């Protein structure tokens, strides 16, 4: 299960 | 034992050769479940272990959906990174990331962990507290920043305390089969001369699970290190690992050397002597 | 840019025993970039039917992968991988071993 977390550097 | 789940992710610019190459692969201790590669037919997250098919279709459509917005940020990343070292774009490029969680015995929270590395090296990872980010340089400033103000570690420690470890069960239950096992190593030791005055000992280890092993040479009774061997621990491909270490030592002196063989499917260590 | 050379090993799945069928194994490890050649060798001839693992690292960041073939061994029959990267000036041969 991955995280929502995908935020651009 | 403990347990831990691992995501690890890759992005490689090709300059004028098309979109990122981006590989996504998901772990279970030293199982690999799930896989996503940008350049294979099917575009969807797909199962490597029998026991994560147990998933239905919204467990399929929500990881394929999530996949693929992990490729879209590192397909947008290897573009800013670019800027940010202030590289032309002719040459190749690497971002990674990897993330997840430890659970110890009681299958309760441990550890969590969720870094980046640009070309080769520490970029920015989330510390051990998940509530702040260490910059590994000047650059890596900015993306700290970001993430401060969209408040990203809060949601990161979100997942990695409660989602990751509740996963991270559910799989070991439904996968105990395979996931719970303990494989102990089948041992073994060989000779070979190297000439009139030496010989090789190689002490194996062979088939075992997990992964985690010790092989260690010993001289009476005391440790040696000095004119020994060690290769990395490598797969069999059957969801086993090998691994070996080897001493040279002086022709006629075989039996003063042990080999002493620690792994969780011995619970007394193992000693092996040629005699 | 840190760039660091792969780490060869070819060995056999299972012990290997004469007309039994098995599993030849290339691992690669600790290298960097991700690029490599990989390939297996029969008598100096590349093999065709080659699989090879899904791409993943290890703590320091260097990759690693398993490239495999089946193959039933013999007394005659010598196997080798051949491995090019670059941080390698030529590409490398590693023969395999029976004993070691």
């Amino acid at each position: 299960h991955m995280t929502e977390v995908v935020r651009r550097c | 034992g403990s347990h831990s789940m691992r995501y690890f992710f890759t992005s490689v610019s090709r300059p004028g050769r098309g979109e990122p190459r981006f590989i996504a692969v998901g772990y279970v201790d030293d199982t690999q479940f799930v896989r996503f590669d940008s350049d294979a037919a099917s575009q969807r997250m797909e199962p490597r272990a029998p026991w994560i098919e147990q998933e239905g279709p919204e467990y399929w459509d929500g990881e394929t959906r999530k996949v693929k917005a992990h490729s879209q940020t590192h397909r947008v990343d290897l573009g800013t990174l670019r800027g940010y070292y202030n590289q032309s774009e002719a040459g190749s490029h690497t971002v990674q990331r990897m993330y997840g969680c430890d659970v110890g015995s009681d299958w309760r929270f441990l550890r969590g962990y969720h870094q980046y590395a640009y070309d080769g090296k520490d970029y920015i990872a989330l510390k051990e507290d998940l509530r702040s980010w260490t910059a590994a340089d000047m650059a890596a400033q900015t993306t700290k920043h970001k993430w401060e103000a969209a408040h990203v570690a809060e949601q990161l420690r979100a997942y990695l305390e409660g989602t990751c470890v509740e996963w991270l069960r559910r799989y070991l239950e439904n996968g105990k089969e395979t996931l719970q096992r303990t494989d102990a190593p089948k041992t073994h030791m060989t000779h070979h001369a190297v000439s009139d005055h030496e010989a090789t000992l190689r002490c194996w280890a062979l088939s075992f699970y997990p992964a985690e092993i010790t092989l260690t040479w010993q001289r009476d009774g005391e440790d040696q290190t000095q004119d020994t061997e060690l290769v990395e621990t490598r797969p069999a491909g059957d969801g086993t690992f090998q691994k070996w270490a080897a001493v040279v030592v002086p022709s006629g002196q075989e039996q003063r050397y042990t080999c002493h063989v620690q792994h969780e499917g011995l619970p007394k260590p193992l000693t092996l002597r040629w005699e | 840019m840190i760039q660091r050379t792969p780490k060869i090993q070819v060995y056999s799945r299972h012990p290997a025993e004469n007309g039994k069928s098995n599993f030849l194994n290339c691992y690669v490890s600790g290298f960097h970039p991700s690029d490599i050649e990989v390939d297996l060798l029969k008598n100096g001839e590349r093999i065709e039917k080659v699989e090879h693992s899904d791409l993943s690292f290890s703590k320091d960041w260097s990759f690693y992968l398993l490239y495999y073939t089946e193959f039933t061994p013999t007394e005659k029959d010598e196997y080798a991988c051949r491995v090019n990267h670059v941080t390698l000036s030529q590409p490398k041969i590693v023969k395999w071993d029976r004993d070691m």
